[PDB]
């Protein structure tokens, strides 16, 4: 059995947050050089918000093991600054060890770091404004929804994608009484279209089911009639058939099909829409004979797929052919067959205005990775507006909020003194890292860049300006229109010192010879 | 997992890309000299190629950056129709160029942003290096011939190219509506030599139904059809066939005959002189088609079925959803002809004159399949050179133009960009080196001469790599279509930067 | 960055030169034959490079290239075999130096590749025309070119057979290329070198006909490329195994088919059926095959499909995989089709005369034993090849590398007048030549150096007032005792080598 | 190259390693050293202040700290460690800035910024003192003498310290009144109370016996000749192959000098300073008896500084040879005195000498050497600490404490500057606080208690107040009865400041050919 003590542990502890946060420090901002991921099978992919690359990294170290967890809730509620906290959680530790390198308790300064967060928080709470509104917030969001999709997938994003991204949120963001969570809004990726092309849908949109185009390919009404049961004789998505003993039974066989359709139809007709979502698939033959009958069905629907259209409409799935109601059918302000792209079949477009428990924004794409890269970009920004629309709070920073809070918290340590005089100083030194350490990855000099917005803190505080994370000519947060949710940075303040305290918690490092799994 | 971070991954971004450059640049140009292809899975088995695409496979690529460029190669190879070995070392040059400079501490941020507009700085110069040739048709003839031997040159056909240099342009010469890969019908058939490669003016069925159906039908009304005469496709007439008994074999045999006889008579209701079936044609129907004086071609080639429909101006049966409703092709002659050693049913009088059926005559297939493959590559350029009839002075001449352009732009821009942009402008001047080094001639001579030439702004004088001197770009043939370079100038001037963005590289293997 | 290719090119050219060097002892008849224990640990005894190079070979790609380069001269001329191997390293002796000397690899290639044509062109000056129209002259010259070489044994008898078989399939006075495509070489165990003879139709494997008539004249030549059999389970008779009445009744299935499938064979009708080997078949129903020949169609079974391929062309019996493919066109028309068990031992169906494109010849190679058959083949193969080369090359050239000792001087001379960076090369190009006849002057024993040096002046005088005369192995007129070869083996060895040497220079 | 980069680090390696253990400063801390030297020489070592100058180090980067040690002491007389120990504080920031990637010149220039900002604050805190009045002279002497060897004999030495500078005192404040004018003459005999500050030129000249130049109208001369005689200056015609030949020339040598020493006695000059320049050997060993016979003080080849003290202070010059009598450029002394305390000891006092308002002379006396030592070194810094006040007045604290006050308040300047150097000065700003921590560091086990709080406490006592290392406890540090003149630390600041940027001014080390 082995025990790696204290500094030994701390050495081990630091061996990650140095480099694995530097993986972020190299990636800080768009000018942060992005992270390629090659898989266990050797599959190359470019990544950011490195909780991605950290999950794609395979943890040999408890900090690496922890950080993914620490990084998650940041990428969960905020969706951005996943690179920031890991740096920041990786940074202050480097100052923190240096203080135990000075021979200071991790105990003491972490405490002084914990409230250094708090004093930065209020100081952070000053920045920008804590209220944005629907017409106001959109364009800065349309900026963010751009600059997220404009940094992270396209270069300009698209005023399609930017606005359609904020509107997907703003849809349920208004439904949730100025809140939202993701499941309410779902980006549906399908490629063959363009990244540019994004269909914002209040509900399910999936490919419709027909057989012959000579027979009607049609949606009926704007309403969907949802069925676990048949609209067309149910085949439990496995081998099932029809057979006849004579030429005449063949004639008897097809009117069965048409009457069962009618039987099913007449039920599903009178109880609202006609339009089937039918879990099970049916033969491609009498499917057109059902088209020929009338009022197409959707056959071979996924087991969960019927449920997805069920509750999001506000209705349900019809569980049995004999048990039928519009409630067990669908509730939709729009259902219509619509061709996805020019490249393939009509997606059945159900835009559910009778209810939406998921408003699902469809996105076309040129390539998987880049429509991913969009979807990649999206859910990051989806959550920042999600912070905003919940409580509309923004902060000019990433070139500012740090050096802002880096100024005062270290200034506070003057009025702090003793154990917290080093803490809130060295605390804000980790703040000093990111905007500087961003400019690190940039061609600009981080030390040089720091000195400027440093001099700016002498000029101006909690500023609408800052460094350029966009590597521009102007160094601002405003002419940059860079920002986060005042939630986010504050939410980002939460996590860094949270692992700093976390590597402290117990006295117990004692391992079988295994402190890693 | 295993994270390759910037420098190491950058050196790793170098290892493949730079070393992959070594061969593809060694093969760059005709005097580009081959790399032995060692097949490590199949024996040691040796292959010798002037092409990098073939290299990208035999010994596989581990290096992600190089693995990326294999796309770029194939991308440029397939899309541009050329630039296979070119765009690759082009990414090798700048990464090599960026090596010492990012090893000079220079950010790829600094680098990339520099080469970004530097890449664009070449463009206006490239867009200026655009030389409209082919604007006139006699131009367009020689313009196609300009790039006709150009693509096949580094696509590793060094022999029959001339014979195809005359052939491929003719098919492209007639198009003029657009560069057409469909109206133009591509056939390669064994028999004759590879300089016996033939151009059928019209549609061709390399199919032969023989005298089983009428062989010669003039002013033949074509039915372009998918319609099964045995399989008996949809719009089916009958009950679903069944076997309830030992002797039931009879009725199903008799039931299909009607179903066959229907589509016979139904297609006999087209009045078509020749029936072309993308499916087969059974004994009962074919003996009916043969008794109808109609040539019934069975299982005709799918695109050709449409090419027939296209070039003869007819319509396809639409899976017998049109019983009589499918429009009919009419070509003044349907004749089974022996070209080379083999009888093929040749359709002349087809409604498309721009349409040409090139029938490539194999002395063997192994060259013949390589023939059209590389032959199809110029067509891409040529088809797009139909669309844009334009040229750029080759042999590293447009390089030296875009060199100075960015080389002054380096001094015109300057900054963290001209940090990169000079390195950029060197890879511009590194292209003339390779072909000259491939030609084994003094690059710094031929470059700085061509530099002095483009310092005198002479892009009509360039490195002429046949003899490997500096000489005229008059469109000697040493000039390239504007399509290729702007294409080839692109992806590596992109990917090299794109590679400079990936720094942290986590390899979970 | 191009270092490694040079290193590789070194490694290439080294192991290239290497394997080509070992034959330069065994080069020539006086070249010493190596008993070689192999990876099998067992002796192997040969002189010519190709067999030597194949029979023990490891894998070096350039070496792998040269065993092809070796095979090339073979598959090209069937002749001058040992020669092409010797010139490559000889050229590379110039090349590697010039490469060391720094001459760019692309240059040396096009240097020697240009210089190639100049050599064989002065060879065309060296070239002595003999009559390709006159069978006698060909019978006289080729055998003498064979008498410039080892084997007259059966040749001087079989050149009357070889020159004729060629002469018979010779259309032109030029006699053109004439690959052995129309000469069918088949053996027969019994018989003699005299019972070895040319036959005017295609002798077929044995004659395999069970009830099939021993001879059918004016033979429709049927071909069976499809099975004679009803479906199998455990035999041509399809057997489902429980109780014996089912397998007795499924016969009614099986029996009728193999009868009708045969009845269908005789519907269109065939006088001879080509049937390849039953393992070149999935299987052939004897049940059919019995009733097959019992409808009286003479057949050969057990024949090679490549025989059939030879037969599909030379007598124009078009391949029949099917009964629709039973047709008087795909059923070849034989003038006469018989079997001869006699005139020696062994049985073969003799097609004697036929409907044939491109003339046709079969030679049935016989002898007191297989060896007497074997060397007879080896007696014709040279004759077969040296003619088809000598006719492929309008003129003749004396052998022993003396033309090279001429030409090495000739090109080096002009290689001066050539000047250019390649003057150094094109001299060294030609300089590569004389090493080969030198090695022979060493291989026959002599000073390889003293003599061939002097011969270059001998060949500066009358261009032949002397040459390398193998039986003399020394300074001699090679026209006084003719040491003579068709132009090709000279050209062949050359044209191959440079190309094989060319790409290697261009090989990284 | 790598060598340029490593050597500055290698400088920071050897140099910074030395300047740190250079703080046990003050305290009864750490176990005493018997130092076997680099040559194997066993040496018992204590009291880092002298252990500073004592230290034998190699390498350029280590010796500049001895060079640094030498600098402060001679300047102020106080704070020998104060200039060096902060070179530990300097090379703290330096590396971290080189680790921050800050450029050496910027780190160099960062030394000047904090220096200007530092001399700002040290004067801001320092409380002005009057260097004319006896009072802070006594007081700065007091605390210094309270930190010097004799606290008890700090009493009489104080006016002898105070009057010494006040002898040489210059109008109001100025950097002046050096210790060269002060001639400290160790007098065997007497006691430390018997140590005597004399106003005039006193010499350390020690000649034969007594009553010799105790008389009145005894001038002190310098002679750049010496007396004549046959076998002294004037010729000998006789040569010595023989002891008898040896005698008559020495007899004639003695007989003639006997007349010359009369001429020195009638000169009014009863001390000749006889040139160390040797004519025959110049003044005869036969002559020394005769000059002393006339009660004239000459010892063979008189100590050269006495020659220069009489030049400098008195203005004496050589005269014509005693054969010519004397030109009487011998300076004006109507009394030169040989004083035997307890009937013992040799001290030449020149009273009535020309003195230029300066060259005050403390005669440090004692029956022992230790007695003279304990006096001599103590009064020296008392002379110095007053010379310190005169040079640069007021007072700061002592023992490194007020530097933490600078350290707190400098980080505020490090807050204002808003440059890279604002961080660089900042990286140095609190690097100053290492001193009292490292002063208290070296004595023991279970370590960590007071160290960070040796810093933290002052910042708790904020900008005016902090812990006083000498008396313990937190207060305004500048007077606990813990002081050094404002000169001492601002003298300490610049030197180490200077010397370290040279390391950065080093591109790479070399070795001469």
């Amino acid at each position: 059995k082995s025990r790696l003590m204290g500094l030994e542990a701390l050495k081990s502890h630091i061996m990650a947050a140095k480099a694995v946060a530097n993986t972020m420090r190299t990636s800080l901002g768009p000018n942060g050089l992005d992270k390629m991921m090659v898989d266990k099978d050797g599959d190359v992919t470019v990544t950011n918000d490195g909780a991605t690359i950290l999950s794609m990294m395979d943890v040999d170290h408890q900090i690496a093991k922890l950080m993914v967890e620490l990084s998650k809730s940041q990428d969960d509620e905020i969706g951005d600054g996943t690179t920031g906290v890991v740096v920041l959680a990786g940074a202050l530790l480097e100052e923190a060890e240096q203080l135990l390198d000075r021979g200071i308790h991790p105990i003491r300064i972490a405490d002084g770091y914990e409230q250094a967060a708090r004093v930065a928080i209020e100081h952070l709470d000053k920045i920008s404004d804590s209220v944005l509104v629907d017409i106001k917030d959109t364009e800065p969001l349309i900026q963010t929804a751009k600059t997220t999709l404009g940094s992270k997938v396209v270069n300009s994003c698209h005023r399609q994608m930017a606005e359609i991204a904020v509107n997907a949120v703003l849809t349920v963001a208004d439904m949730e009484r100025r809140d939202v969570d993701f499941e309410l809004i779902k980006v549906e990726g399908k490629v063959g279209g363009r990244l540019e092309d994004t269909k914002l849908i209040k509900g399910v949109i999936v490919d419709k089911d027909f057989s012959h185009p000579q027979m009607p390919k049609k949606v009926e009404d704007a309403k969907i009639a949802i069925l676990t049961c048949p609209f067309e004789p149910p085949k439990p998505k496995t081998k099932h058939k029809l057979d006849v003993t004579s030429v005449e039974d063949y004639k008897a066989l097809q009117k069965y099909e048409k009457e069962k359709f009618e039987e099913m139809i007449q039920q599903i007709k009178e109880t609202g829409a006609n339009l089937a979502i039918c879990q099970w698939g049916f033969d491609d033959e009498a499917n057109h004979l059902l088209l020929q009958n009338n009022l197409p069905a959707v056959r071979w629907v996924g087991g969960p797929e019927i449920e997805l259209i069920a509750i999001a409409t506000g209705g349900r799935i019809v569980p049995r052919f004999s048990e039928l109601t519009a409630e067990k059918l669908g509730f939709a302000g729009l259902v219509q067959e619509i061709s996805f792209g020019t490249t393939k079949d009509k997606m059945l477009v159900i835009e559910q205005c009778k209810n939406s428990r998921a408003v699902t924004i469809f996105i076309r794409g040129g390539n998987k990775m880049i429509i991913e890269e969009a979807k990649r970009s999206l859910h990051d920004a989806l959550c920042v507006i999600r912070n905003l629309i919940r409580d509309n709070r923004v902060v000019y920073g990433g070139g500012a909020a740090e050096i802002s809070c880096a100024l005062a918290v270290s200034q506070e340590a003057d009025k702090c003194p003793t154990l917290e005089q080093y803490a809130m100083r060295a605390f804000a030194d980790a703040l000093e890292v990111i905007p500087m350490a961003l400019s690190e990855n940039s061609g600009m000099n981080p030390i040089q860049t720091m000195t400027e917005v440093r001099a700016r803190q002498v000029k101006e505080m909690n500023p609408a300006l800052g460094i350029d994370c966009l590597h521009k000519g102007t160094n601002d947060m405003k002419q940059q229109h860079v920002i986060e949710t005042l939630i986010g940075k504050k939410q980002q303040i939460s996590l860094a010192t949270q692992m700093v305290r976390m590597i402290l918690k117990i006295d117990d490092i004692r391992k079988p010879g295994e402190s890693e799994e | 997992a295993d994270e390759e971070r910037a420098e190491t991954a950058r050196l790793t971004s170098f290892i493949g890309a730079i070393a992959i450059g070594d061969l593809v640049k060694s093969t760059l140009g005709p005097k580009g000299m081959d790399k032995i292809l060692l097949s490590s899975g199949r024996d040691a088995s040796l292959m010798v190629t002037n092409d990098g695409a073939t290299i990208l496979k035999n010994i596989g690529v581990d290096n992600p950056a190089a693995k990326v460029l294999v796309d770029m190669s194939r991308v440029q190879d397939d899309e541009v129709g050329d630039g296979t070995t070119s765009v690759t070392v082009l990414a090798a040059e700048l990464l090599r160029e960026a090596e010492s400079l990012i090893a000079k501490k220079i950010h790829p941020q600094t680098i990339i942003a520099g080469w970004r507009e530097a890449t664009k700085a070449a463009r206006e110069a490239l867009l200026s290096s655009a030389v409209d040739h082919g604007s006139d048709e006699v131009k367009f003839r020689q313009d196609l011939m300009n790039i006709a031997g150009t693509t096949l040159s580094s696509k590793l056909l060094t022999h029959h190219k001339d014979h195809f240099t005359k052939l491929a342009v003719e098919a492209v010469l007639r198009l003029k509506g657009s560069g057409n890969l469909e109206a133009i019908h591509i056939i390669k058939k064994l028999g004759g030599s590879l300089a016996d490669s033939y151009l059928d003016e019209g549609f061709l069925l390399d199919k032969k139904i023989g005298v089983n159906q009428p062989k010669r039908i003039e002013n033949a009304k074509i039915l372009i059809a998918n319609t099964g005469m045995d399989t008996d496709k949809i719009k089916i007439f009958g009950s679903r066939v069944r076997v309830d008994s030992t002797a039931k074999v009879a009725e199903i045999e008799h039931a299909e005959k009607e179903k066959m006889k229907e589509k016979v008579e139904r297609i006999l209701k087209h009045g078509i002189n020749c029936f072309i079936n993308r499916q087969l044609i059974y004994n009962y129907p074919e003996q009916l088609f043969g008794a109808a004086g109609v040539m019934a071609i069975e299982h005709a080639d799918f695109a050709g079925v449409e090419r027939l429909a296209l070039v003869t101006g007819g319509e396809i049966a639409s899976t017998f959803d049109h019983p009589e409703l499918v429009k009919l092709g009419s070509c003044k002659l349907i004749e089974e002809v022996m070209i080379g050693e083999d009888k093929l049913i040749h359709f002349s009088g087809v409604a498309l004159g721009e349409a040409c059926t090139i029938v490539l005559r194999g002395a063997t297939q192994q060259i013949l399949d390589e023939a059209e493959r590389s032959l199809h590559d110029a067509l891409c350029v040529l088809a797009q050179t139909v669309k844009d009839s334009r040229t750029v002075y080759g042999g590293g001449c447009s390089e030296m133009l875009m060199a100075h352009a960015v080389t002054q732009l380096a001094n015109r821009t300057p900054g963290k960009e001209a940090v990169a942009m000079e390195s950029y402008a060197k890879a511009l001047r590194m292209l003339p080196t390779i072909i000259a080094d491939n030609a084994g001639y003094d690059s710094a001579d031929l470059v700085a001469q061509l530099r002095a030439a483009h310092s005198e702004g002479n892009t009509t004088a360039g490195l002429d790599m046949r003899e490997g001197t500096i000489g005229d770009m008059a469109i000697l043939g040493i000039t390239e279509s504007f399509q290729v370079k702007r294409q080839v100038l692109l992806s590596a001037a992109e990917a090299a930067e794109v590679i400079l963005r990936v720094d942290n590289i986590i390899k979970a293997a | 960055d191009r270092d490694k290719p040079a290193q590789i090119r070194f490694s290439n050219i080294s192991a290239a030169k290497a394997v080509a060097d070992a034959i330069r002892t065994s080069l020539g008849p006086k070249g010493m034959d190596k008993m070689i224990q192999d990876g099998k640990g067992d002796v192997t005894i040969t002189n010519d490079g190709a067999t030597i190079l194949k029979q023990m070979q490891v894998l070096h790609p350039a070496a792998r290239m040269l065993v092809e380069l070796s095979k090339a001269q073979d598959i090209e001329a069937g002749d001058g075999t040992t020669s092409v191997v010797i010139i490559a390293g000889s050229l590379l002796d110039s090349c590697t130096k010039l490469l060391q000397k720094g001459i760019h690899p692309t240059i040396i290639s096009e240097s020697f590749q240009k210089a190639l044509e100049k050599g064989i062109e002065i060879l065309t000056d060296m070239s002595r025309p003999v009559e390709l129209s006159d069978r006698e002259t060909l019978l006289n010259s080729a055998t003498t070119s064979l008498n410039s070489k080892v084997v007259s044994q059966y040749s001087s008898l079989l050149s009357p057979m070889s020159v004729n078989a060629v002469m018979k399939v010779i259309d032109p006075a030029t006699a053109t290329s004439v690959d052995l495509r129309d000469i069918k070489i088949v053996k027969k165990l019994g018989g003699t070198i005299d019972d070895c003879e040319l036959v005017e139709g295609l002798v077929l494997t044995q004659k395999v006909s069970n009830s099939g008539i021993t001879r059918v004249e004016k033979a429709k030549i049927g071909l069976i490329q499809f099975c004679l059999s009803a479906p199998k389970t455990d035999m041509d008779n399809q057997i489902v195994v429980s109780d014996y009445a089912q397998m007795d009744r499924v016969l009614r299935e099986e029996r009728a088919y193999i009868l009708n499938l045969v009845k269908q064979i005789k519907k269109t009708g065939c006088n001879v059926l080509l049937i390849q080997k039953s393992i070149l078949r999935d299987a052939l129903s004897d049940l059919a095959l019995h009733f097959l020949n019992k409808m009286k169609i003479m057949v050969i079974k057990d024949i090679e499909r490549e025989d059939i391929e030879f037969i599909c062309k030379t007598i124009g019996t078009k391949p029949v995989a099917h009964i629709d493919q039973f047709t008087a066109d795909m059923l070849g028309s034989a003038e006469l089709a018989e079997e001869v068990n006699l005139n020696g031992s062994g049985k073969l169906l003799k097609i004697t005369g036929c409907a044939s494109p491109g003339k046709t010849v079969t030679i049935v190679v016989r002898g007191s034993n297989k060896l007497v058959i074997e060397e007879a083949e080896r007696s014709i193969h040279d004759a077969l090849c040296v003619i088809r080369c000598l006719v492929k090359k309008r003129a003749l050239i004396a052998g022993g590398g003396a033309p090279e000792i001429e030409l090495a001087l000739r090109l080096t001379e002009y290689s001066r007048t050539l000047s250019g960076m390649e003057s150094y090369c094109v001299r060294a190009f030609a300089d590569a030549m004389e090493v080969i006849p030198s090695t022979l002057a060493e291989n026959a024993g002599l000073n390889p150096i003293s003599t061939v040096t002097e011969l270059r002046n001998r060949h500066a005088q009358g261009e032949k007032t002397a040459g390398i005369n193998v039986r003399k192995g020394g300074i001699s007129n090679i026209l006084e005792e003719l040491v003579v070869q068709p132009l090709l083996v000279s050209v062949s060895a050359l044209t191959l080598a440079t190309e094989t040497v060319r790409s290697i220079l261009k090989i990284d």
